[PDB]
């Protein structure tokens, strides 16, 4: 899983020994809904279900794909 | 073993 790997990497294209067949972008709050930050956990993942803890998850396969920030259309 | 970035 060579994407935005934070498994001992600063958002770096590393094939993570911790995790499974998905690339993360596990993002939520967004002011960390208090005193300003963007909680993006970059977790090498098995599946992104429909019935999830409702966060904006760009659950990609591999090859960079899914970066930290708000994946917002220009 | 994964990190939060802000």
């Amino acid at each position: 899983i060579v994407c935005h790997t934070t498994a001992t990497s600063p958002i770096s294209a590393v094939t993570c020994p911790p995790g499974e067949n998905l690339c993360y972008r596990k993002m939520w709050c967004d002011a960390f809904c208090s005193s300003r930050g963007k909680v993006v956990e970059l977790g090498c993942a098995a599946t992104c279900p429909s019935k999830k803890p409702y966060e904006e998850v760009t659950c990609c396969s591999t090859d960079k794909c899914n970066p930290h920030p708000k994946q917002r259309p220009g | 073993k994964h990190w939060v970035y802000y």
